[PDB]
């Protein structure tokens, strides 16, 4: 054979076809002989399917890369929750194998995240910032802000970690430096000059953890926002133009944390106290204008904030109101509970922070001297002082929740009959609950659960499985109704869910105030023997506030909470995994570690075409 | 330039000299395109003087660590607890990356892996086994050895996972394998006359890890016990074909690491209850039991030669040791398990006694005390039976545990400091106020001269810092007779030079001076110790001293070690299995402990840690 042979009988053998490639490589590619036989060794092992052999060619003549760069190395060691220790071992032992040093040392990454991090790009504002200190170079801070540790006093009790805002987001900004400038480009505008007027609209929002095994109780918060989005007015007579539109801010991979406090939701005390700064530098940002350096020039920026992430306990808790089933329950519309039984469409959108302090103020004072409930009244009950922004409007998730678990009961209330026995007892109630547990298993497949999360919800919402329940329906009126219900609601509930209803399907939208009217109708007509005088909250924002909002703020479910609370299962394992451990640090280093894993930076370099 | 254009138009462009290729090698090197094209690419790299990427190039078929040798990269994941999804995802990441593929993907490397678990490599047995299955290709089996699932009679809900014994045996012989071979090679012994007088000796252990700690478990799962099971190759020597009784071929370096333990049984019970697990152990025993007589016939490196085992049971904490052998539990009048002595003819003399404890001689005693022959009362039958109560099941020679081996001399020379703090035999019944008071004085003596902090409980670290001579003369400070000084530092300083000689690997090679002068050290011991302490030790001796001062070079005799045997290898091992538990569960019990064993089983091989360089 050939490949056992000493060259001198191989070239001996092959010098005919050698001196073939040799003369028709002069007629076709001028003195190249080389590249000749390197496509026929290409073609040679392509044609044999075994295409690694060819690509490991590839890589050898002048291939990419030998070792890797530091930035995809510390994507590789963060993006998969590996350990300090685990990255060192691996290390070693694939540099023994082979080894051109491949990775880079662990040492390394200690100081090549220092321009991911926060606190690294100098900038400034104009005008300078009001009650924050212009000192920039800083990062990673403890969230008391110098609770004076006097014992006597307020105690010292909690343990948090958080950023300066503002590094946070130059941070975040800076970082997306290659996609803004990367826009512009595909925008053909202008890269020097109009360079002073871009609007970035970013969204904050903010949910807790309960129940931690800690190694203050169990419970924690984390206070996290995303870029959504970053547009240009300049230079003038036009409203704007978007320079980027995040495209998936539903998904963690764009959910950045900037603070976590081991406490609870409900602790006001505690939750306020800590928050303070962070409200405080919101609101001194939201006037200046921001200079970096980006695009190799000094830009500025302008600032507004959507705060929409929230559940709706806590928008309550935090806009001062009465949590959760009080008199007063549309967060936007002053109605009444039981009004909005008989009447469910029109309301006026009126709820704001002004007139919410406004209002608290005439509680407080009560120029009227009135008695109490006339005092709730003349108010429409705002007793606590709200202290913290909030945007109008609700999520994405919880309206689905809410609405999966309304149905849910509903039909474990149609299997029987509670419109011919009116008051049914409680073992009735737990004997339909089995029998439609048993209807929702032997067909659909489906096995039951504590609580309902986003996946059980989204199952439980198929007309097939509404096919599968009405079959025990006695009546065949009132199964062809739910049916005819059922029906309604799905050709309503992609609008909210929709990313972009002005993009994603404008027809439900347009066709949105007879389909809730005709909802409200026929839920009113054949189920008044439930909602005389008592509904529920999401139902009532998406039966009476959903068109309005969505003619206004382009799109809901666009500002899903979805991300935040999804993503903190994040919390979840980082705590796990990558701990110090010792709660002096744990946030720290978890916060490190997340803030990491969250950048776009290494997510490109983990996408690593495509 | 021809390097920047497709494939297809370069197919278009370079098809005449494709059709001259093909054609040349029809005529000439019949009809091959891929050897005549690749040396041509040798001839013409090598004409640039460009040695290097030529070497790559021809390296790269057949070697080179093609991206990665495959094997390698399983270790490398094993050796890490890196879980498959991990693997994955760094595995697209880095070839996107860098245009190459570095690692191997999964699948591939799972093929490749089924050549290192039980059940891949035929092998023979002359004669064949006694009551063992025919076949050789199974695997991962279910332990509760098909229990019949009816409900009125003892459940069979234990979930259990092991193998076939030998089938785990020959996996772990036909990968030191490639030891044995070099090691026939640095011998020089010839190859066609070594196929058959082989002998490996075989080490083993069992231990349980108490109310194992999980996540996501709220309710109980049975996820709190278990039992792991284990033995681990210790030599391999000679026997063809004069007299040569043993040349050791090769001898392992360190039984006491985990890197070198594997598993072989895992069982969700508690060592608590003896039905379970006699239950799941008799398959285990009964092959054991049929391997030792007949012979194992191996196709290793080419050759098909014969195997022969010596089994030794070992790795047992004394609470199972006794739970195995038939004995009571747990101080009565039987302590030692090996000289069945009591505890007051151990006081009498402490070094007279011969080895006389045997599997099959307590066997004997068992049918004794059950048939009772001369129908003896009770108390008088049990003592005419020695200890023997209950039948035992499990042949296994017991030893010294090397791991405490310390932990009662340890307590011994404290009580012996807080009681020459006192004059106990000037006053010879003293109730607790002295003793806590001896007792404090004594800590804060040691915590002023020596700095140690008093403890409630000694484990070894804090023996280690007590048993020095530098603490000893420094309480001295304290005893007021310097004849009982004199006394006690003679005690330490024979203690010192006796202690290393069980606690080493091997005295014959390490330190074979106070071995030989062993008998009489531990003899003047003795004597010291009932004639200054005989107050002490009248009829009332502790186990571990009788251990030591007992029989130590009867059992290097018969043995040739101690450390080699202990368990002290399982106690680490456990730590392991804990940490595949939290990383690579199914999230079924059904499935858990099948995936446990494979990753382990994995992370016990020879090969992989092998592949584990680490310079
Ligand atoms: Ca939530
Ligand atoms: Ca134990
Ligand atoms: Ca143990
Ligand atoms: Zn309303
Ligand atoms: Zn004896």
């Amino acid at each position: 054979h050939l490949l056992s042979l000493t060259r001198r009988a191989q070239k001996h053998r092959l010098r005919d076809l050698k001196n073939q490639v040799k003369t028709f490589a002069e007629k076709e590619e001028g003195g190249d002989v080389k590249s000749v036989c390197l496509t026929l060794f290409l073609l040679a092992l392509r044609a044999g399917n075994e295409h690694r052999q060819a690509d490991e060619l590839e890589a050898m003549m002048q291939g990419r890369g030998f070792g890797l760069h530091p930035a995809v190395c510390l994507a590789i060691r963060v993006n998969t929750f590996l350990s300090c220790s685990q990255y060192h071992k691996m290390y070693r032992t694939v540099k023994a194998t082979s080894g051109r040093q491949i990775f880079q040392p662990l040492h390394t990454l200690r100081n090549a995240e220092k321009e991911l991090l926060p606190g690294f790009h100098q900038f400034e504002w104009q005008p300078a910032l009001k009650n924050v200190s212009t000192s920039w170079d800083v990062g990673i801070i403890d969230g008391l802000s110098g609770w004076t540790v006097s014992v006597d006093d307020v105690p010292a009790d909690t343990i948090s970690r958080r950023f300066r805002y503002d590094v946070a987001l130059v941070s975040a900004l800076k970082d997306l430096e290659e996609d803004i400038m990367e826009g512009l480009r595909e925008r053909a505008l202008d890269d020097s000059m109009c360079t002073s007027g871009f609007t970035v609209v970013v969204k904050e929002s903010c949910d807790g953890m309960g129940d931690v095994s800690e190694k203050v109780p169990e419970k924690a918060v984390r206070f996290s926002f995303t870029i959504m989005s970053i547009s240009i007015r300049l230079e003038g007579e036009d409203d704007g133009i978007t320079i980027f539109q995040e495209q998936k801010p539903n998904s963690e991979l764009s959910c950045r944390p900037l603070c976590l406090m081991f406490v609870d939701e409900s602790d006001h005390e505690t939750l306020t106290a800590i928050l303070g700064p962070v409200v405080a530098e919101r609101k001194a940002m939201m006037e200046s204008r921001l200079i970096i350096s980006v695009g190799g020039l000094l830009r500025s920026f302008r600032f507004f904030f959507r705060g929409t992430g929230y559940d709706e306990k806590m928008v309550r808790e935090m806009e001062g109101l009465e949590a959760s089933g009080s008199t007063y329950i549309c967060t936007l519309c002053d109605s009444t509970r039981a009004e909005a039984s008989q009447n469910m469409v029109l309301h006026s959108i009126t709820r704001s922070h002004d007139e919410n302090l406004e209002r608290y103020e005439i509680w407080r004072k009560n120029p009227f001297s009135e008695s109490a409930d006339e005092l709730r009244d003349r108010v429409k009950g705002v007793s606590a002082k709200p202290f913290m922004e909030t945007q109008p409007t609700l999520d994405a998730l919880h309206c689905d929740i809410g609405n999966a678990t309304e149905f849910y009961k509903i039909f474990q209330d149609e299997i029987g009959e509670v419109y011919q026995k009116p008051n049914p007892s409680r073992e009735e109630r737990r004997r339909w609950r089995s029998t439609l547990d048993k209807q929702l298993r032997k067909k659909m497949k489906l096995k039951p659960v504590m609580r309902m999360n986003g996946n059980y919800a989204r199952r439980l919402m198929t007309r097939e499985a509404v096919e599968a329940v009405c079959e025990l329906v006695p009546s065949e009126e009132r199964r062809e109704a739910l049916l005819k219900l059922m029906d309604l609601y799905l050709q309503m509930k992609p609008v909210w869910r929709s990313t972009c209803p002005s993009r994603d399907c404008p027809d439900q939208l347009c066709q949105y105030s007879y389909n809730s009217q005709q909802f409200a109708d026929l839920l009113s007509s054949m189920f008044k023997y439930r909602y005389d005088g008592k509904i529920t909250n999401y139902l009532h924002k998406t039966l009476a506030h959903v068109p309005e909002i969505v003619e206004r703020d382009g799109s809901i479910g666009a500002w899903a909470s979805e991300g935040n609370e999804s993503g903190n299962k994040l919390f979840r394992r980082f705590r796990k995994m990558n701990a110090r451990q010792s709660k002096t640090f744990e946030l720290e280093d978890i916060l490190k570690h997340h803030w990491l894993y969250t950048s776009k930076y290494l997510q490109k370099f983990m996408e690593a075409h495509k | 330039h021809l390097l920047s254009l497709t494939r297809r138009a370069q197919k278009h462009r370079l098809r005449d000299l494709k059709n001259q290729v093909k054609t040349f090698a029809e005529k000439e090197e019949g009809g091959d395109v891929k050897s005549v094209c690749l040396t041509l690419f040798l001839l013409a790299l090598r004409a640039g003087n460009e040695h290097k990427q030529a070497d790559e190039l021809e390296a790269m078929m057949q070697g080179r660590g093609f991206g990665l040798h495959p094997a390698v990269c399983l270790a490398i994941r094993v050796n890490t607890f890196l879980s498959c999804s991990q693997y994955h995802k760094m595995y697209r990441t880095v070839k996107a990356t860098s245009g190459r593929q570095i690692f191997q993907p999964l699948h591939t490397l799972r093929n490749a892996e089924k050549e290192l678990l039980p059940g891949f490599h035929q092998f023979e047995w002359q004669p064949a086994l006694k009551n063992v299955s025919t076949s050789w290709d199974v695997g991962i089996i279910d332990g509760l050895s098909g229990w019949t699932v009816s409900v009125d009679d003892v459940p069979a809900d234990t979930i259990s996972r092991r193998f076939r014994y030998d089938v785990a045996l020959v996996s772990a012989l036909k990968d030191l394998e490639e030891d044995i071979m070099e090691g026939l090679r640095e011998r020089a012994l010839d190859d066609s006359m070594c196929t058959s007088g082989f002998t490996v000796v075989v080490k083993e252990s069992c231990d349980g890890m108490g109310d194992v700690s999980e996540k996501h478990g709220s309710g109980p799962a049975v996820p709190e016990k278990a039992v792991r099971f284990s033995f681990t190759i210790m030599s391999i020597s000679i026997r063809l074909e004069g007299e040569d009784d043993g040349i050791t071929i090769f001898q392992e370096q360190k039984p006491n690491s985990e890197l070198s333990c594997r598993p072989l049984c895992l069982m969700f019970v508690d060592e608590s209850d003896h039905e379970t697990l006699t239950a799941i152990l008799g398959p285990v025993v009964a092959e054991r039991k049929a391997m030792m007589e007949s012979r194992l016939i191996i196709s290793v490196g080419g050759l098909l030669r014969s195997f022969r085992f010596f089994f030794r049971g070992t790795g047992y904490d004394e609470k199972m040791v006794r739970e195995m052998e038939g004995l009571e539990a747990s101080g009565s009048t039987y302590i030692c398990t090996l000289c069945d002595s009591t505890r007051a003819e151990a006081s009498q003399n402490m070094v007279l006694h011969s080895i006389t404890r045997s599997h099959d001689e307590n066997l004997e005693r068992y049918e004794i005390w059950r048939k009772n022959p001369f129908s003896e009362s009770a108390d008088e039958l049990r003592d005419r039976v020695k200890g023997v109560s209950a039948k035992p099941f499990m042949e296994t020679q017991p030893t010294l545990d090397a791991l405490h081996c310390d932990i009662g001399n340890a307590t011994e020379f404290y009580k012996i400091f807080q009681d020459e703090i006192g004059e106990v035999y000037q006053k010879p019944n003293p109730s607790r106020e002295e003793r806590r008071r001896w007792r404090s004085t004594l800590d804060k003596q040691l915590r002023k001269k020596m700095k140690l902090k008093p403890v409630m409980r000694m484990n070894g670290n804090y023996a280690r810092r007590l048993m020095t001579r530098e603490a000893v003369e420094a309480v001295c400070e304290l005893v007021p007779s310097e004849e009982r000084r004199e006394a006690l530092l003679k005690l330490m300083d024979l203690y010192l030079q006796m202690k290393p000689v069980w606690r080493s690997t091997c005295p014959s090679r390490d330190c074979p001076d106070q071995l030989c002068q062993y008998s009489y050290n531990s003899q003047q011991f003795a004597d010291l110790l009932s004639s200054m302490f005989k107050y002490r030790y009248d009829g009332k001796i502790t186990n571990y001293l009788h251990k030591t001062l007992a029989h130590v070079p009867e059992i290097v005799e018969r043995d040739g070690s101690i450390g080699a045997w202990a368990s002290e290898g399982n106690e680490s091992g456990n730590k392991l299995f804990r940490r595949f538990r939290k990383m690579n569960a199914r999230q079924s019990k059904t499935f858990e402990l099948e995936d446990i064993l494979k990753h382990h089983w994995l992370y016990t091989s020879k090969y992989l840690q092998k592949f584990m360089e680490a310079h």
